[PDB]
């Protein structure tokens, strides 16, 4: 799932 | 972190609070009083400590309570059940350490495991560690499940896991430091390419990706600020949302253009207006201007009624020039006013289809960590795991993954090529049912207490099934698994006999031509020591591009590398591999995701085990006799092999648990 | 709470792209033809100002009459006393009109002009036929 990008991991709906 | 706070983490635990499992192993504690939970908190993060401080070899409960500093070191009780509940649920004393107490002289109970994959293999140790008979039926010919490693000379690549998601609070981390692993950072730099063969340029490649994540939140913000999941009924694809929050943002470029040349018309219209007085006005002047010259010939001396009349005229004609000057002035300020708004136009489209490629691009790279187009992905849930990544690089396994597995499985039972067509689960015991792979007649019956079940979510999807369970699952499991995504993602590997790349470079794009294609090869990978490179199929794409030959593909795959390096530059590769997971009896699918219309929590009913009916009739509720475990079973960290990993060892406590006695709950 | 600065997420919108299938593509139509149908009513305004702008070609430099430039006088000529009453009879109570005419005499002059000689000009039936038209 999103944790998986290794190469530009996505930023909208994390918990910055 | 640092310190014993630090192994808490590690850990993938809080330190300054109890776990709902630790609440049900010492519900005296947790409900007894704060100095108490505070003493226990302490041994459990010192013990941590001690094994993650040099988990090459075994942590008795003497060398803990040793080590243990007063005060904590006065209830030895209280240490022998922290110490158990972390070595059960192996938390501690997992993985490949040498034994100090050597293993019982004979096990007790029997379990058969079905699949040598890593969660599979992550139990057969904690099992056999426990002192237990455990024996594992694998239907391929190599150990490692989806963790797949090809090798052929000194070219070395993995089909399956590549990368190590962060080594903080990972698990993995621990096996590196007991098993032989090059782990070698990535590092994120990413360029990108258009069909063209030219380079991405910084202007567009921010201006995208931004605007990309931008719409993420926007989604995020659909889900859980308007509750947007419904829709003719159905539920909400990540994808459904995303083109509504597209479709809204082309909307509003268009509401803003119309609200700006609405603008220039009321404008243009107060001079057209002002026009029409100033000619109505410039005739008045023109006759005024008659008259007065006419009134003029009248010659002086004159009396005055004409007199007045020149005078008049004069003063009635100079009234109607100061009105056409300010007129002019205000002609002025509109024909400026107008230049304005044409040389301040807004944005003039929303997005060139230059952008919406290179954005496309960036929906095959979701499409790539989810292993499934996202008009399947599930808009609120998609993404509910992302409070468990870890920390740090990601890393990869240049001397190849599968170096885990066959490390982990040294010395446990393992049948290779025995593929279970049958499970057979009853009130007292399980017998499974297996043929051998090569001879299909050849039938194999294996009788146990207890089956622990790693077979991927795809296998228990297929229809008809690979398996048979006698009796059925029941519905809320069968449904749990309709409901649940297992998709696909495949790999094309290139090895060629000299770097033609950028060597510093670990991995680049490829923008696609249109949507349809946005995973075709979308992405390339420089992380083996030998000259290789690998490249991505997500998307719609992968599952269509296992009907093509391998030469199509590696044809394809070698053009975009030649629009980027240049045809001199490339030549034909040596050996090349084509992964077709979708098309594997033993995978079905690539990993999981949480699909549309499921969450999270079908994750959990994945684990939840099953206890067979009574044999005799009015007979006791027996005990459960069916495990599963896998990367599909684990709601925090699914679809990963840390995941999958920990899915086996939560079985391997739950197991001893259930058939070697709650020795920690007193 | 709030979209990323930029998104334009209302409810009101959200329900309207989604009534049915094709209602995104509806309403982005919606405002193409809403966008050239202003955009062509600008240059057909634009050209209609443009004849407008011809027509006014030179302005009103041919018919201008240089300022009457005089120092302003106190005593009443009979020939001021009579291109009074006639002002008083096209001009109503515009003092600054009337004083422009006469030209060497000052608004206020003017104030006082009507008070002073009011009964023996009969000023007011002066004034009341400017207002019977
Ligand atoms: C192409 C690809 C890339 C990545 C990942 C995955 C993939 C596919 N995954 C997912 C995990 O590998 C996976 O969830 C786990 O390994 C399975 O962990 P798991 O939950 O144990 O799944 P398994 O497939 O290993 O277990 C099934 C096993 O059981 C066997 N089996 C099945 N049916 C049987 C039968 N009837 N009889 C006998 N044996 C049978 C089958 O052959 C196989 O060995 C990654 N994971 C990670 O951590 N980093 C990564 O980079 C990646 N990756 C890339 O990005």
């Amino acid at each position: 799932a999103r944790t998986m990008q290794t190469a530009r991991k996505s930023t909208g709906g994390k918990a910055p | 972190p640092s310190g014993v706070e630090g192994a808490a983490f590690q850990s993938r635990l809080p330190h300054d609070r109890m776990t709902s499992q630790e609440a049900a192993c010492f519900p005296d504690i947790i409900s007894g009083p704060q100095q108490t939970q505070k003493v226990f908190l302490f041994i459990r993060n010192r013990t941590l400590q001690l094994w993650l401080d040099n988990p090459k070899i075994q942590l008795t409960f003497e060398a803990t309570l040793q080590q243990l500093e007063a005060p904590y070191n006065s209830d030895t009780v209280l240490v022998h059940r922290v110490h158990s509940y972390l070595e059960r649920h192996g938390l501690i004393n997992f993985g490949i350490y040498k034994r100090i107490k050597p293993l019982p002289t004979k096990k007790t109970g029997k379990v058969i495991i079905i699949g040598s994959g890593v969660s599979g293999l992550a139990a057969a140790r904690q099992l056999q560690s426990f002192g237990m008979d455990v024996t594992l039926l694998e239907a391929r010919d190599r150990v490692g499940g989806r963790v797949a490693t090809f090798r052929k000379g000194n070219y070395v690549a993995d089909l399956g896991a590549m990368v190590v998601t962060g080594l903080g609070g990972n698990p993995m981390a621990v096996v590196s430091k007991q098993v032989n692993m090059e782990l070698a950072k990535i590092k994120q730099k990413c360029p990108l390419y258009e069909a063209n063969g030219q380079a991405v340029p910084k202007e567009k490649d921010e201006m995208v990706e931004q605007e990309f994540n931008r719409l993420l939140e926007a989604t995020s913000y659909l889900s859980h600020q308007l509750d947007f999941n419904v829709l003719n009924n159905k539920p909400v694809s990540l994808g459904q949302a995303l083109e509504v929050v597209i479709q809204l943002q082309e909307k509003h470029v268009k509401d803003e253009q119309i609200e700006h040349w609405k603008k220039i018309v009321k404008t243009q219209e107060e001079l057209k207006e002002l026009l029409n007085k100033m000619v109505n006005l410039k005739e008045k002047i023109k006759e005024l201007h008659q008259q007065y010259k006419e009134a003029s010939e009248v010659k002086p001396p004159r009396d005055i009624t004409a007199e007045f009349l020149v005078k008049s005229k004069h003063r009635d004609l100079t009234a109607l020039c100061k009105e056409y000057d300010e007129l002019a002035e205000t002609q002025g300020k509109l024909e400026e006013k107008l230049q304005e708004l044409e040389a301040n136009p807004p944005s003039d489209v929303y997005l060139s289809s230059r952008d919406r490629q290179i954005l496309d691009w960036h929906f095959a790279n979701l499409e790539f960590a989810n292993a499934t187009p996202l008009s399947t992905l599930s808009l609120k849930h998609w993404d509910q795991d992302d409070d468990f990544e870890f920390t740090g690089s990601h890393l990869t396994v240049r001397n190849g993954y599968s170096c885990v597995p066959v490390a982990l499985a040294e010395g446990l039972d393992i049948k290779l090529n025995t593929a279970v067509r049958q499970v057979r689960y009853t009130a007292s015991g399980c017998e499974v049912i297996a043929v051998n792979t090569r001879s299909t007649s050849q039938t194999f019956i294996y009788k146990c207490d207890a089956v622990l079940c790693t077979l991927p979510l795809g296998v228990l999807k297929q229809q008809p099934p690979a398996v048979q369970f006698v009796p059925p699952l029941p519905e809320w499991k069968t449904s749990a698994v309709q409901r649940m995504g297992f998709g696909n993602l495949n790999k094309v590997v290139l090895c060629f006999d000299r770097v033609f790349w950028d060597p510093s470079v670990n991995l680049f794009g490829h923008v696609g031509s249109t949507t349809a294609s946005r995973g075709e090869l979308f992405l390339f990978w420089n992380l083996y020591k030998a000259p290789i490179l690998l490249a991505l199929v997500a998307g719609e794409a992968a599952g269509i591009m296992e009907n093509i030959s391998d030469d199509v593909i590696v044809g394809r795959c070698l053009a975009i590398l030649k629009g980027i390096f240049g045809s001199s530059a490339v030549p034909q590769p040596k050996e090349t591999v084509v992964s077709r997971w979708r098309a594997d009896p033993w995978a079905r699918g690539s990993y999981s995701y949480v699909a549309a219309g499921s969450s999270g929590n079908d994750y959990d009913l994945m684990a939840q085990p099953i206890t067979p009916g009574p044999s005799i009739p009015g007979a006791p509720q027996p005990i459960p006799r069916l495990f599963f475990a896998g990367e599909h079973t684990i709601r925090n960290y699914p679809a990963t092999v840390h995941g999958a990993l920990l899915s086996g060892l939560r079985e391997a406590g739950r197991i001893a648990d259930q058939f070697l006695g709650a020795m920690y709950t007193l | 709470r709030k979209p990323p600065k930029g998104m334009f997420l209302s409810q009101e919108d959200v329900e309207a792209v989604s009534a049915n299938a094709t209602a995104a593509t509806t309403v982005l139509r919606q405002l193409d033809m809403e966008l050239v149908s202003v955009k062509r009513q600008i240059q057909n305004i634009k050209q209609t100002n443009s004849a407008l702008k011809e027509k006014l070609d030179g302005g009103i430099e041919p018919y201008r009459l240089p300022e009457v430039i005089q120092k302003c006088n106190a005593r009443w000529t009979t020939e001021e006393q009579l291109l009074a009453v006639q002002a008083i009879r096209k001009y109503g109570r515009d003092f600054q009109a009337i004083s422009d005419v006469i030209g060497n005499k000052s608004v206020v002059q003017v104030k006082n002009f009507f008070v002073n000689y009011r009964r023996r000009f009969n000023i007011d039936e002066v004034l009341q036929e400017w207002e019977a038209e």
